[PDB]
DNA sequence: TGCATCCGTGAGTAAAG
DNA sequence: TATAATGGGAGCTGTCACGGATGCA
């Protein structure tokens, strides 16, 4: 088809590498390609330099580190449930100070997980993503005091867990306090410890409103630095013996130790810029020549007094400004956990250094690598920011990699997050998308990196702008922080240009976010594109400018939920971003150089390049993702094709010829339909199932272990007791189901026998045995069957056995068997559909084609959306899309409509006119006039003011078609819909919330250990929670008996539930219940707290609910 | 009034603080068992330090540690630092925590189930 | 008799996890 | 069962409002 595109804004630069935040952060933190001598003091190298040397006398010093090659490649790690990682070696040397002996060795510290090409990780076989974290940037801030208006708080914040917060405050009594580790003491003492004298403080602070006198204390200057230092140590350590070296050590570690105190390099820069000073290191003070020398404290006190008095050039700081919030990317977070593991390793090192035969101590004899290994393994397996990767579709993974969280280790606790953090700050413009955030509890705390945004080396988010000199728009692009951005008048990207010159007299621009009408002389920069304000997902919404933000959010988020369809299509209306998303997500395959295609296969493509070399690309085929969606690549070239560099070789999942294909293009009619699309429900045509639209492949993994027992071994076997051949039909010789079988609920996938628990058969069992003369077998059936409501076709079996090459299982297990079951899911009643504009609904009715409203030429519509979903939601974009889709149906073309820069109404009307010609002149030629029903609809439309009276039938139908509306016939009667109906092509996705996965029911099943109440969850065959509020509902109805059932017979009245089941299977009425077991647990847990709880009768005489079983 | 002081400390039935083999042969267990073990180790060492006539600093230390053991058993976290298992920041779950809160016995298993 | 100040405690439901 | 050895490390922090007990002037 033809791809017409709209838009008048040329984009100077393309979108940056969309996963660059992840990949570049980790590359910087590892420096694996840098030869050791050339490394910078950043990342894990900086961690090493911080931990080493290790002293006390012996010394252990660090020369360099090196990362070897991964023991196994990525696919092998995914299969074997291994971590994709590199060995970490560190070259260390021991030195005895007195002996001078120097022993040197390269010691092995374990493994570090490597990041894959697309910016993800493979931990224990499952892909994971480390989510960037947003936090308050280190530095010196000045905030208003919420109690005292004319007073201000000075706060000095280092990196997370790199020192204490320090507050300076002007008390009501005039003295300046310093809060540290929650201890308020007069700052004057610490100023004295720094070597400051009353002369210097008087000449430095005398200018300010006599405030310096609140700093004047005679008893402090009466003592030298040492006496003030000991005074401070006593004020900070009640009870600790105030030794001299003890106090020096404590104060140094608190204020000047670069191994304990650390502003970020960003904290360093921001303190320098705020206080107008220069810093030597990243600490507040230093230890020089035996004494303490100030760096930050006096500048901070000066700024504080100046802001308090009111001298100009001093302002309180906005702590939600994106010049004061920075991002902690993958590399920084992993480096922090690495630094903690290193600290523990160093503690162990000194521990072993003190003792031990000091004649023979090598580096290998001093390093226990286990604490470091454990810290890294913890970070990657159980951190709040280490998330199971979302790979429902490729856009899922991309969005996941580009998400920013304010939660997690070092971040905010929920319910401790007011409006301020969750607001979209003015400085979010161009940096953090304003719509892509969750609805619910996390709103405003999980966000997305804007599409043109990059994170600089200091961790602040930067957005690009064009330079504007004398009304001329250069192609020089400048990436700014929000602090930098606030200095300029920045025009809007849509301001009209002739050539490179601003062609408008009045220009819409921003100054510190404030919108302002300005002349071209005043314009300093200009936005790169509207695309730079929104996330990648939001940038996939055509006609975004016509959609209320609350529904754009939903459509944005729900693209992440789209299921790869076997016949997926790209939308007939695109934003122009659908190809970059496929490319950057590493979904599809591309040609590495110009070449001719040698071989093409369902499994592999072989290319001959210009170098004469033969390169073979294997194709991933029907692979199971974290969410169970199928990830297969299909080849799109043919034998002998000439391909240039970057040409498509294979379509990934949810890709159609390199275009992001998250759903189907269906033909939509927007009208009610007999209530079956009431309140967002959707009606679809069976023709969609017929031609396998909205059909998706899903793979489930089942796993079983056979382990050694104290009662004998489990074993995977075909020899399972008490089962017919009917039950064992599709099981191979070894007991594992055969590839290709169709497995339904209850079918065995893997046979297994377990030795019975020690048991004397009840006399009933003995007599039944004697009657039937059959010994009870030693083992019992413990086979892995298909769970309720699941099944499909077996496609893979993995078997690992102890004693087999390359295989070693965890202690105890003899063998492990995994079965992969595929299923082809057609759309069904209950599945969820949605479009990119926030219109979502669940398929409620699938009609046969002859019931579907059809166009006069016999063509039935695909889905019927209800118009009542539009006005309240204000997502008119889906309407315009539909209109354009209509034209595209008959012209046979697709469109690219950039957001805010796309197709307008007149151009859609031109296209619709052309389409109407194709739609109706065909009819007029084929020898048919206007239909009687068309005349009746035209009369109705004429009364509605939709067509002008006195025009011909064809002219009026053309008028309606220009409004996007057509005549529509009811399939059930052949009479027309009394009005003309909006019909057109819409892009609709099938979301991951399919009813096959959610339907669940239970009569009886597993109970919990202590509570004896049903387990929860479909996987546990669990019961529904009938919680406090459901109880209130039953109470308010006065359903005393229904409620008592919930509380006893159906949950944890043991005797009650047993007796109820027996009565029902016998056909009797259920018995009166008795005490719920969890109340007995309450009585006993109160007894465990030395509280006697006694059930009495009306005579105040005790009643035993334990039936004597616990009274001696 | 003196009953607000404990001489004999009660021990919950073992099924209410199980030691169960999970599917696969490993063991899972309630935190009350580690709290009771702390208590019993410190109490036994106190009985031995008494029988062996120890100085006053030592018996005082033992008695302080015993009071805090009981406190952690009953209302861990209430006074002082909360007792944690080795190699984890998670507080152990005492009897008060079992009784109260959103996940406590009343709201989780008695007023709804 | 009155205030500041500190400590303890609670902050939605179901689902999956 | 015997050189002598003699006081510890980790804090970690963007609510919030109320209610009730303690602390000062
Ligand atoms: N965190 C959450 C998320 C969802 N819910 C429940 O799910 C519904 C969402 O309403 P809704 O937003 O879907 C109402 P909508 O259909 O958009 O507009 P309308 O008024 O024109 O009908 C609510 O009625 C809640 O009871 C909740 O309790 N807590």
């Amino acid at each position: 088809m033809e791809i017409k595109r709209f838009g008048r804004i040329r984009e100077v630069i393309p979108l940056p590498p969309l996963t660059e935040i992840q990949v570049e952060s980790y590359r910087r933190a590892l420096q694996a390609d840098v030869p050791p001598e050339k490394r910078e003091n950043v990342g894990i190298q900086a961690a090493f330099r911080e931990t080493f040397p290790i002293e006390e006398g012996l010394v252990l010093d660090f020369l360099e580190y090196r990362l070897g090659e991964p023991p196994f490649p990525q696919d092998e790690c995914r299969e074997k449930d291994l971590t994709y990682q590199a060995p970490l070696y560190a070259r260390l040397q021991l030195i005895h100070k007195d002996t001078g002996l120097i022993k040197e060795d390269e010691v092995f510290l374990g493994h570090i997980p490597l990041m894959t090409e697309d910016g993800s990780f493979i931990i224990n076989g499952a892909d994971r993503v480390i989510v960037s974290q947003i936090h308050r940037s280190p530095g010196v801030y000045f905030t208003p005091d919420p109690a005292r208006p004319g007073r201000y708080i000075a706060s000095i914040i280092p990196l997370p867990k790199r020192g204490p917060w320090i507050d300076l405050e002007v008390e009501p009594n005039g003295v300046v306090s310093m809060k540290v580790n929650k201890r308020k003491f007069p700052l004057v003492l610490l100023l004295r410890v720094l070597g400051y004298d009353q002369e210097t403080l008087a000449r430095e602070l005398g200018a300010y409103g006599e405030l310096v006198q609140g700093l004047m204390d005679e008893s402090v200057f009466a003592m030298r630095p040492e006496e003030a230092l000991i005074r401070l140590f006593t004020l900070l350590r009640p009870g600790d013996p105030p030794k001299r070296d003890k106090a020096v050590a404590y104060v140094y570690g608190l204020i000047a130790d670069p191994r304990r105190y650390d502003l970020g390099e960003a904290g360093r820069y921001k303190a320098e810029e705020k206080l107008g000073i220069r810093l030597s290191g990243r600490t507040l003070a230093r230890f020089e020549d035996g004494e303490f020398k100030d760096e930050v404290f006096l500048p901070t006190l000066r700024y504080l007094f100046a802001l308090t008095a009111g001298v100009p050039g001093h302002e309180v700081d906005d702590i939600d400004h994106l010049g004061n919030r920075r991002i902690r990317t993958v590399g920084e977070l992993m480096t922090d956990q690495f630094r903690v593991g290193l600290a523990r390793l160093a503690r162990g090192v000194r521990e072993r250094m003190l003792m031990g035969s000091e004649d023979s101590l090598t580096p290998a004899k001093l390093v226990n690598s286990r604490p470091l290994e454990a810290a890294i393994r913890e970070f990657f397996s159980r951190s709040q920011l280490s998330q199971f990767k979302d790979e429902t579709n490729p856009l899922s993974s991309l969005r996941h990699k580009r998400r920013i969280s304010a939660l997690g280790p070092g971040g905010l606790t929920r319910e401790r997050a007011g409006f301020d953090v969750r607001d979209v700050h003015r400085t979010h413009y161009g940096r953090i998308c304003p719509v892509e955030t969750p609805e619910g509890a996390n709103i405003g705390l999980i966000t997305s990196l804007a599409a043109y945004a990059r994170v600089d080396e200091l961790g602040f988010i930067r957005t690009p702008y064009r330079r504007v000199v004398g009304g001329v728009v250069t192609d020089e692009v400048v990436y700014m922080t929000a602090t930098e951005e606030d200095r300029y008048t920045i025009a809007q990207a849509n301001t009209p240009l002739e050539g490179n010159r601003i062609a408008a007299e009045r220009v819409v621009a921003r100054r510190k976010g404030e919108p302002v009408i300005v002349s071209p002389e005043e314009v300093e920069f200009m936005d790169v594109s509207p695309k730079q304000v929104f996330s990648v997902n939001t940038n996939l919404i055509p006609f975004l400018e016509h959609d209320d933000a609350n529904r754009a959010l939903m459509g944005s988020n729900m693209q992440t939920q789209a299921v790869p369809l076997i016949r997926a299509q790209a939308p007939v209306v695109m934003t122009g971003l659908e190809e970059r998303v496929v490319r950057d997500s590493l979904a599809a395959l591309y040609a590495e150089e110009d070449g001719e295609v040698a071989k093409v296969d369902g499994n592999r493509i072989v290319v001959r390049y210009e170098d004469g070399r033969l390169v073979e690309y294997p194709l991933r085929r029907f692979y199971r993702s974290n969410q169970g969606t199928a990830l297969d690549q299909r080849p799109r070239v043919v034998v002998g094709q000439r391909v240039r560099k970057g040409d498509l070789l294979a379509d990934g999942p949810a890709s159609e010829n390199g275009f992001l294909a998250l759903g189907q293009n269906v033909l939509v009619a927007i009208m009610p339909f007999d209530g079956y699309n009431f309140e967002d429900a959707i009606v679809i045509s069976e023709e969609l199932l017929k031609r396998d639209f909205y059909t998706s492949i899903h793979i489930e993994r089942y796993e079983i272990e056979a382990r050694d027992t104290k009662l004998g071994p489990e074993r995977i076997t075909r020899d399972i007791p008490h089962l017919s051949e009917a039950a064992l039909r599709d099981l191979d010789e070894e007991g594992v189901v055969r590839i290709g079988a169709e497995v339904k609920p209850g079918d065995i996938l893997v046979g297994r026998t377990s030795f019975k628990g020690e048991s004397e058969p009840t006399p009933e069992e003995r007599l039944l045995r004697s009657i039937f003369g059959e010994k009870a077998r030693d083992v019992k059936d413990t086979s892995l069957r298909v769970p309720p409501g699941e099944g499909g076709i077996v496609v893979r079996t993995v078997r690992l056995r102890r004693g087999d090459p390359g295989v070693e299982l965890k202690p105890g297990v003899r063998e492990v068997v995994r079965v992969y079951v595929a299923q082809k899911r057609k759309l069904q009643v209950g599945d969820k559909l949605a479009n990119r504009h926030g219109n979502k609904g669940v398929v409620a009715k699938i009609l046969p084609v002859e019931d579907m409203p059809h166009l006069p030429d016999g063509t039935p519509v695909d889905v019927i959306l209800n118009p009542l979903g539009v006005p309240s939601r204000m997502n008119l974009g889906q309407i315009l899309e539909t209109h354009l889709g209509l034209a595209g149906y008959f012209l046979g073309q697709r469109y690219i409509s950039p957001i805010f820069d796309g197709a307008k109404e007149p151009e859609i009307k031109e296209l619709l006119a052309q389409a109407f010609e194709v739609y109706f002149g065909k009819r007029k030629g084929e020898g048919f006039g206007v239909d009687k029903r068309e005349v009746e609809v035209l009369r109705r439309a004429e009364k509605l003011g939709l067509v002008t009276p006195g025009k011909t039938p064809e002219e009026q139908l053309k008028e309606l078609f220009l409004q996007g509306k057509v005549v529509l016939y009811d399939g059930r009667t052949g009479e027309p819909i009394e009005g003309p109906i909006v019909v057109g092509q819409m892009f609709i996705m099938k979301l991951y919330h399919m009813v096959e996965d959610k339907m669940h029911a239970r009569s009886t099943g597993p109970y919990s250990l202590i509570t004896q109440q049903p387990l929860g969850g479909k996987a546990q065959f669990g019961g529904q929670r009938f919680g406090e509020m459901e109880v209130w509902a039953l109470e308010a109805y006065g359903a005393a008996h229904t409620l008592q059932e919930m509380l006893t017979l159906k949950s944890d009245d043991i005797e009650g539930r047993n007796a109820a089941y027996e009565a029902i299977i016998k056909g009797e009425d259920v018995p009166e219940p008795s005490v719920p077991e969890s109340f007995r647990v309450l009585v006993k847990e109160l007894q465990a707290l030395a509280l006697d709880v006694q059930t009495l009768d009306e005579k105040d005489n005790p009643v035993d609910i334990f039936e004597g079983l616990a009274s001696k | 009034p003196e009953w607000m002081i404990l001489e004999a400390v009660p021990v919950l039935p073992p099924d209410l603080r199980p030691m169960v083999q999970v599917d696969g042969g490993r063991f899972a267990t309630s935190d009350l068992n580690d709290l009771y073990r702390r208590l019993i180790n410190r109490n036994n060492r106190l009985k031995k330090l008494l029988a062996q006539g120890a100085p006053e600093i030592i018996i005082r230390n033992e008695k302080r540690m015993l009071q805090e053991a009981v406190d952690a058993l009953l209302d861990n976290g209430r006074r002082g630092a909360p007792v944690t298992n080795p190699g984890s920041d998670r507080p152990l779950r005492s009897l008060t925590d079992i009784l109260s809160g959103k996940q406590g016995r009343f709201r989780q298993n008695l007023l709804g189930k």
